[PDB]
């Protein structure tokens, strides 16, 4: 019996290969080489934010351009003015080991999660003046590894026991859960208008779900290990991923395979983080030998180099009006990258 | 202009505030020695996703977190460990003739040693239940023997100190198992690491804590007489 | 997409002796280690053997020590084990299994959970 | 014979570039860095600072006294030169004492050590320093209570011996007790790495410790000793008991000695030659 | 087992009847997206020194 479906398997996936090749008339590489390369991308470090004790480990924005929030190691989550440098906020949490945060578009609430299986959400506005716990979701069986705000009463979450969950603030249920990987479920990206998401994870994979409805959609295999990073460009219809066999791809909707890959010769180390620029063109990817490196997302050519990290460097970021690009890593310090 | 001038003391004042907050918040960071328990719930009395256990020792602080939430894939969050003083590494061993453990022991050893991010952090030893290795070796049958060939061409360290009544098959059958390993750690590291094994059975009230003590205390002096050359 | 195959197998007699391959499509072989694994029937998955990068540093379990012998081909891509000599309490299930990451010097590879780079195994039975 | 002047010019040319040359490395090799500014390392960048400041505003004067034997540059900068030198060199050695006091406090309690050495007592230690240097050189020598052409310290017997027991004799002793203390903690921790594997090699266990302490309990000792031995049997009978070729030579040894604490105190540290 | 072969066989399937649509429709659309917001990226085309909020 079992023999019957591994065959059907087999054939299913010699339809969607054969699918797949029948679609591949060209390559990204022949008809974008008449397009003038951007140049030499030279950026200067503006500020730098002194003040945590360990190891930053994950970082976000706000809706404003101005205000940003980082989490470390030792159980700290700082709210930052970063046209100042003046601190805004610090929050202690009950459990040391801390693996993300998040930030609401409305700009009240703020978002923990760690090693202890629980998302914890607190509250900012404090009309009494003190930042208290808000609320606690449990029902993992695993580390949470990344959380994103999708109003104020909504929440998606990822948990290494290979599933996805949504959340409702207000009662503290499960409305709906995602399931069908494989291994640990590390990142994950909301499309611009709210109604999809993808998901990966470490079986060298990448998934896309429809939040109403609840089911898969594509699956998407192009990557030889662990995928650690992901990220929309702007106008959702295509992706970036970043791994652990010092490469990174980009992905389209509509065609369903890859069209490029970003690798070089010199590099032997994975990588850590991704993200756009604002117009799409620019690719900024954070390495394991303590630099980011600038890619230029239609040539496949590096075009500059960030180095100023003395450790590995964790979480990148880039604003909402396209001004400056923070960056933050193991030495306990978070810089502010921007142009001249 | 008088709101941004406002405006910029009240933020100075705030800054101030929680700037001295985290300075008295620096050095209770800083007198605290983190460790992991890691294994392959008795032993915790002896000294949720995550469990945090505390104690005092000579008026100085020890956490321990033991892990047994999670899933047995370990390649992701073992790296969040890569800044504490010691591990506390538990192992089971017998010699009743059905899977073999030890090498799966050795294995998650080895594993951990060659790490990258863990290069830099010693390992605690615990070979404990070491009355089934007395029950089973009066059997007559060697499990040692069955899993192990090079058992048999093997004789005492001339330095043995067994405790008063003890066949010395149990002794020659532990000292084999502590040889074992050791043989994986003196073969990689280049002198910033070390380990340090010990024997219990299957009671350390008052044992496991003097002995965690006494470690810690050989670590931390070793790492600081290697920075000025003096070993 | 990372495939691993196995090939060779069946019933042999006591003190036979009988041979695996094991193929693979997907990565680039020459830059991970790669080991054996097994599984008996009623019991645990255990290690039996790994090979390196090059063929410099080879290791092998305590029980089959002397009698198995393992090998890789890089440019047909390809690994082999040489079974010899065989008893009857080595009747299992075998498996070709890949560590995670490239240019590395440890593996975390046995685990029950549904581990991803590994295939499905061919059958050894010994008997009269 | 003018080869005798070539020859001395060229000696004390090549001492003051060497003394200024370290002192300037290591003060920046303290400053362009991030990773080597800590607690531990501030008594090495004030010796570098109060060595640099001797290198670059006394010795040159000396060093023209000397070769042309006359003093010629009136009364007052003569008893402003006199007490220059003097405070600089007592905080000196009284900054080598407090790193000898730091490091057995390092090795000897190494779980209590950070709630042990906080910048409250660093900055307490460095003031105390500085205020007994600057008492025993200006308000002594301008108060006269020194006193008993020619510009050279000047000695009477209460000076002498108080000097002589408070700058010098007390951290000696103190110093060779602590590392004796160490020196016996380091043998006694590596004897039992190479007695663990019984089937492979060993540490050096004699040219770590040994050549390490004997360096830097000889050259503190050959420095300084002669030179203050002299000031207490000058002061104790009299200047006319004493030879100038033996003076000079005991003073040049003095100052020498800031031409080698840059390569001990900075190139057998761990941290400086990484970073 | 039975289960899960069942699940991935349903997901498959599902998974072959979709619309596909040409590679290179996809890179003329990047492109042009990629050259119609070309003047609001700062750091790609630098501001002066006079509308910079960091300087
Ligand atoms: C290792 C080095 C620093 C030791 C010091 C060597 C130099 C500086 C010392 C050693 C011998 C000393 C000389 C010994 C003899 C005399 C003759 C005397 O009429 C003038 C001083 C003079 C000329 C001394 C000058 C300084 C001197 C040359
Ligand atoms: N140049 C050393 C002079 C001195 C210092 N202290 C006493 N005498």
């Amino acid at each position: 019996e079992l023999d019957q479906l591994r065959q059907e398997a087999e054939q299913l996936k010699n339809q969607i290969r054969d699918a797949r090749k029948a679609c591949a008339d060209a390559t990204l590489s022949q008809i974008t080489n008449n397009i003038d390369p951007v140049g030499r991308i030279q950026m200067r470090t503006r500020r730098t934010l002194r003040g945590h004790l360990a190891k930053i480990y994950a970082m976000h924005w706000g809706t404003d351009s101005r205000l940003l929030v980082s989490a470390s190691q030792d159980g700290k989550l700082i709210i930052w003015d970063s046209y100042t440098t003046n601190k805004v906020h610090a929050i202690p949490l009950r459990s040391s080991w801390v693996m993300t945060c998040a930030y609401a578009p409305s700009g009240n609430y703020v978002a923990c999660g760690g090693l202890d299986n629980i998302c914890s959400i607190y509250n900012l506005k404090t009309r009494e003046g003190n930042v208290r716990v808000s609320r606690e979701l449990a029902g993992h069986t695993g580390y949470l590894s990344c959380c994103r705000f999708l109003d104020d009463n909504q929440i998606v979450t990822s948990s290494g026991d290979t599933t996805c969950a949504l959340w409702d603030i207000e009662t503290g249920q499960q409305t709906t859960t995602f399931t069908g990987h494989t291994g640990d479920v590390m990142s994950l990206s909301l499309a611009p208008d709210t109604r999809l998401f993808v998901s990966g994870a470490c079986d060298a994979s990448a998934k896309l779900w429809d939040v109403r409805e609840g089911m898969c959609r594509q699956t998407f295999t192009g990557h030889e290990s662990d995928i650690n990073a992901i990220c929309f460009f702007p106008n959702g219809n295509a992706f970036a991923t970043g791994s652990d066999d010092a490469t990174c791809r980009l992905f389209d909707l509509r065609a369903d395979q890859e069209l490029m890959t970003y690798s070089h010769d010199n590099i032997i180390c994975g990588i850590t983080s991704v993200s756009f620029s604002k117009s799409g063109r620019l690719l900024l990817a954070g390495y394991d030998d303590f630099n980011c490196n600038v890619w230029d997302a239609l040539k496949a050519d590096r075009a500059g180099v960030l180095a100023g990290h003395d450790n590995r460097v964790s979480c990148l970021g880039v604003t909402d009006d396209g001004m400056a690009v923070a960056t933050g890593s193991w030495d306990s310090f978070l810089k502010i990258w921007n142009g001249s | 202009t008088e709101d941004q001038r406002n405006e910029e003391k009240a933020q100075r004042e705030a800054n101030k505030k929680i700037e001295k907050q985290l300075q008295k918040d620096k050095q209770v960071y800083r007198a605290t020695h983190r460790l992991l328990l890691l294994g392959a719930s008795t032993i915790v009395k002896q000294m949720s996703g995550i469990f945090e256990t505390k104690f005092q020792v000579d008026k100085v602080n020890f956490h321990m977190f033991d892990v047994g939430g999670q899933r047995d894939e370990r390649r992701k969050w073992i790296q969040c460990f890569n800044d504490v003083t010691a591990i506390i590494f538990v192992v089971a061993s017998s010699s009743y003739n059905q899977t073999n453990r030890l090498q799966e022991a050795l294995n998650l050893f080895k594993s951990i040693w060659n790490n990258r991010w863990l290069r830099t952090i010693s390992v605690i030893l615990f070979l404990n239940k070491q009355d089934l290795l007395a029950e089973k070796v009066l059997a007559g049958k060697s499990k040692i023997e069955d899993y192990f060939p090079e058992f048999a061409r093997y004789t005492t360290p001339e330095d043995a100190t067994p405790e008063p009544g003890e066949d010395p098959r149990v002794t020659r059958a532990k000292y084999f198992i502590r040889d074992e390993f050791l043989r994986i750690s003196t073969a990689s590291g280049d002198g910033r690491h070390y380990c340090y094994p010990h024997f219990t059975c299957a009671e350390n009230i008052r044992a496991a804590a003097a002995r965690i003590f006494n470690d810690c205390r050989d670590i931390i002096q070793r790492m600081h007489l290697r920075q000025y050359e003096l070993l | 997409q990372v495939q691993l195959q196995e090939s060779g197998g069946g019933l042999v007699q006591p003190g036979g002796s009988l041979r695996l391959s094991c193929a693979a499509s997907g990565f680039t072989f020459s830059n991970y280690k790669m080991n054996w694994v097994r599984q008996a029937p009623g019991k645990g998955l255990e290690w039996v053997s790994d090979i390196s990068q090059s063929g410099a540093s080879i290791s092998y379990t305590g029980s089959v020590k002397g009698r198995f012998t393992i090998s890789r081909d890089n440019a047909k891509n390809t690994l082999y084990l040489q079974m010899n000599s065989l008893k009857p309490e080595d009747t299992a299930v075998y498996y070709c299994a890949r560590c995670p990451a490239p240019f590395t010097r440890d593996c975390f590879d046995v685990t029950s959970t549904t581990y991803a780079y590994r295939g499905q195994g061919t059958q050894v039975t010994v008997s009269s | 014979s003018t080869a005798c002047k070539i020859t001395i010019t060229v000696v004390l040319a090549v001492l003051i570039l060497i003394t200024v040359a370290g002192n300037v490395v290591v003060c920046l090799a303290v400053g362009l860095n991030r990773r080597l500014r800590n607690l531990t390392n501030c008594f090495i960048v004030s010796l570098a600072i109060t060595d640099l400041l001797l290198g670059l505003l006394v010795l040159p004067f000396s060093a023209i006294y000397q070769l042309s034997c006359k003093w010629s540059f009136g009364k007052v900068f003569c008893n402003i030169y006199t007490s220059l030198d003097v405070m600089l060199c007592t905080a000196s050695i009284l900054n080598l004492f407090m790193i000898s006091l730091d490091r057995y406090c390092a090795v000897m309690d190494p779980l209590r050590y950070p709630v042990l050495v906080t910048p409250v007592r660093v900055a307490i230690s460095l003031v105390l320093i500085w205020v007994i240097s600057i008492t025993l050189s200006f308000l002594s020598i301008h108060l006269g209570w020194n006193s008993r052409s020619k510009c050279k310290v000047q000695v009477n017997e209460v000076y002498g011996l108080v000097d002589g027991l408070v700058t010098f004799y007390l951290p000696l002793l103190i110093m060779c007790i602590t590392y004796y203390r160490i020196f016996k903690v380091a043998r006694d921790q590596a004897k039992r790495i190479n007695h663990i594997s019984s089937w492979k090699a060993a540490t050096i266990r004699e040219h770590k410790a040994t050549v390490t302490l004997a360096a830097v309990m000889g050259a503190f000792i050959i420095c300084w000793f002669p030179y203050f031995t002299a000031f207490v049997y000058r002061g104790l009978r009299g200047d006319d008991a004493i030879n100038e070729v033996l003076e000079a030579i005991v003073l040049w040894l003095g100052y020498a000695n800031s031409a080698l604490n840059p390569i001990l105190y900075a190139a057998l540290n761990r941290d400086f030659r990484t970073g | 087992s039975i289960a899960q072969a069942r699940k991935l066989v349903e997901q498959l399937k599902m998974e072959a009847n979709i619309d596909r649509i040409k590679v290179s429709k996809a890179a003329a659309d990047l492109m042009a997206y990629c050259e119609a917001h070309a003047k609001e990226d700062p750091l790609l085309t630098p501001v002066p020194a006079s509308e910079n909020p960091f300087r």
